[PDB]
């Protein structure tokens, strides 16, 4: 999930854009 | 700004700024 | 805090605070 | 949509909770 991937470890633009509609 | 630890409201804000008019979904449990 | 005009990052923040661990989806166009 | 209902007019807790998962 996003919190594991972007809070508990370092986020990336690839990860964030996976959650855009 | 996105290549760091983003937690809580900071993460919701990054999504807001990156996704723009597309909007986004924020699911912290799943 | 929710019974006002909420635009932009203010709205994303209200959703964040109201929905809590449930998370939310933010769709401004649709 | 949420922007019409909560930005362009006054939001409510009922409206906001419709968009929780």
């Amino acid at each position: 999930g996003i919190v594991e991937q972007c809070c508990a470890s370092v986020c990336s633009l690839y990860q964030l854009e996976n959650y855009c509609n | 700004f996105v290549n760091q630890h983003l937690c809580g409201s900071h993460l919701v804000e990054a999504l807001y700024l990156v996704c723009g008019e597309r909007g986004f979904f924020y699911t912290p449990k799943a």
